[PDB]
């Protein structure tokens, strides 16, 4: 039906919460992202980047795993005949510990995550100290140096040819010393990328923002996307959180369903209207709820788990110098056009 | 009205 | 020297840089590089395949 | 006709993708600066580099792609009384991961793409650590020091005796650390080009600027060529735009006629008049149409995949920056002639 089946009244706790837990809902906000996401897959058309931008726990992650599970049903049928080719591909960024990102590590990284289809296969990189061990796990010496680890994963990723590359967390690229660019960093990126000929798809918060609009080629060559929120001050957006808490309600595996439409302001409070916080300050109340077993959800326990007042500010903070930059007004159209000549 | 959604 | 031929061409067949240690180490009697000929004949064979 | 066959209306949307895809229109101003390329690599004149400016997406890479083939087919005749030559080389430079741009990596890129291809011969460069591989690819260990791949490269040049050295996104030469002038940086390549006797024709963006006229050692073996978009002060140039747009939407395979004439404004503002982002718009477009099987492409269509107005902001601040570098005025000569003494 419109909620969780009757049949999960018989089970025990830990069922209730993996159902939950593995539950996603479909907002309208992530139905058009995935939408022009989905789209833009299948035909970047000369697009080297595609920057996700988004207030943290918006949705970013779980997107990047629909789509990446989109693509394996899209090509599994084309993968019962080829082969030598994955769908897709993942890395997230590494935090340097040190005062400067180590491209070093990102390389070896990618080649670690890139090959390991099956062990039949076998492919030269042309680098002398990249092999497979014994246990198939492939292995990169310590003095392999960045170039040439950077050759190997550039003929890595032409033989593999995924449909995109998805880096999570890529404003840690921006972790530089005094004298290094960030445009450097992007335009290391940019000819990895374009020497491949895969798509790079780098997904992070508004910190990723610095990556942006850098040089007249880095900014040709990208789509944009903005994972937003819901605001306050829009009544679409407000009914829409309204929708999505009354289907999370009647999705919540309870005997008994508690009513969180009239209690919307206090959650939007403490969520930002980012629905990613939402569920999962709904799913730690509901764990709460089934270890003291409990049939319906009370405010004191959505008091009890919901964030500080301090880190909603600091991410209301945060969201908005980010959404500062990512809109579009009819009075920068005509700016643009005004320098053209257009006008 | 509120709307019910789907899951993704 | 032909065992040492074939000890680098399999070793450059495997993918490592096949050097006169590395050659030794997998040979029976890592001091006959002392004759005139058989370190003549790794160097001629690495010169063959390019070193 | 002059329009795309019938005969594809009944094909699947991975063809017509595909034929819009390598479907190409000589507009005039990449004819013209594919004559003047032509001619001046035809002969040298003592010319080390030749400079071949313009934005993103004007059609760099496609001119060098075409000039490459056309030079490769002039070749191919004659190339069975001569062997031991290769006719044309194609690089593209990496940008550095460290601060300094990696001179060995630069030399180790060239040497393989020069000696790459069948095993026609051998050259034996006379420098150890250099050396193919069973899969056929010249293999080189890092323990080769620069400057004798440098001597490598120069005896391998010396016998290919290739006609050019093109070098795709050379802007990349000006990562160099502090306290080092450009300068030096391209006397490295100039007395290659010296010594070699090859001309290195060095593509890429207006950030190549920075290496016009360092010496007048440098700038008088130099020939410049500059790609420029259609600016639209001009009505000629309008009128070229519109001719294009009438060149491009003749050959879409869609079933109705989707007239994309009238909106000529947004289609310049979203393109700033470099055909290449107009050809990648258009394409994405007819993808998303023909998932969608759509009879017509329609103002939203098109709207969608748009490049945002700050990229297109961005850009246009660069292009600006770049035509007013690289302008002439007759005052110039007056000076220059002043300057002389021929007054
Ligand atoms: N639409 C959704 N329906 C259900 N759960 C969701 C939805 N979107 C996000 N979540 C949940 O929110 C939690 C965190 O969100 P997510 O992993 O997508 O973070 P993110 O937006 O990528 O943010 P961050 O940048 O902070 O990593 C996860 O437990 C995830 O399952
Ligand atoms: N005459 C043409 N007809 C059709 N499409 C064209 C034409 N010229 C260029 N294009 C399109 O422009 C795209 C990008 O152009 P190109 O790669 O040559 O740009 P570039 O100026 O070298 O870019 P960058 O500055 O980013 O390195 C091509 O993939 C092609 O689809
Ligand atoms: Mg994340
Ligand atoms: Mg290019």
């Amino acid at each position: 039906s419109t909620g969780f089946p009757l049949e999960l009244l018989t089970r025990p706790a830990t069922e209730r919460l993996a159902y939950f837990e593995n539950y996603t809902v479909a907002h309208p906000r992530l139905k058009e992202v995935y939408e022009i996401l989905m789209r833009t897959i299948a035909e970047p058309a000369g697009a080297s980047f595609i920057f996700v931008y988004g207030a943290s726990g918006v949705g970013k992650t779980t997107l990047r795993l629909r789509v990446e599970q989109k693509l394996t049903e899209l090509a599994l049928p084309k993968l019962e005949s080829d082969r030598a080719r994955v769908p897709v591909v993942g890395i997230e960024a590494i935090a340097p510990e040190s005062r400067y990102f180590n491209w070093k590590e990102y390389y070896t990284r990618a080649l670690i995550t890139l090959e390991e289809p099956l062990i039949d296969h076998k492919f030269d990189y042309g680098v002398r100290g990249i092999s497979r061990d014994n246990f198939g796990k492939i292995n990169v010496e310590s003095k392999v140096v960045a170039p040439a680890l950077r050759r190997a994963l550039e003929n890595a990723l032409i033989h593999r040819h995924p449909d995109v590359f998805f880096v999570d967390e890529a404003q840690h690229f921006g972790k530089v010393a005094s004298g290094y660019k960030l445009q450097d960093q992007l335009d290391c990126l940019k000819s990895l990328a374009n020497m491949t000929g895969i798509l790079h798809c780098l997904l992070g918060t508004y910190e990723l923002l610095t990556f942006r609009n850098l040089s007249g080629q880095l900014s040709r060559r990208s789509v944009d996307i903005h994972f937003r929120r819901y605001c306050a001050d829009s009544p679409e957006d407000v009914q829409a959180f309204k929708s999505v808490l009354l289907t999370f309600q009647q999705h919540l595996p309870l005997a008994e369903t508690p009513n969180l439409v009239d209690h919307w302001e206090y959650f939007y409070e403490r969520t930002l209207g980012c629905i990613g916080t939402l569920k999962d300050w709904l799913k730690r109340v509901l764990s709460d709820a089934l270890d003291r077993e409990a049939t319906t959800i009370t405010l004191k326990d959505l008091q009890k788990r919901a964030l500080s007042v301090a880190q909603c500010q600091k991410m209301f903070k945060e969201i908005q110098e980010g959404e500062r930059q990512l809109s579009e007004t009819e009075a920068d159209v005509q700016n643009l056009r005004s320098a053209l000549g257009l006008g | 009205t509120l709307v019910v959604y789907e899951e993704f | 020297c032909s065992e040492v031929r074939e000890i680098v061409l399999s070793l450059n067949a495997q993918g490592v840089y096949p050097t006169e240690g590395r050659v030794c180490e997998l040979m029976p009697n890592p001091g006959c590089f002392r004759y005139k000929q058989v370190r003549a004949a790794f160097n001629d064979a690495r010169r063959e395949f390019g070193l």
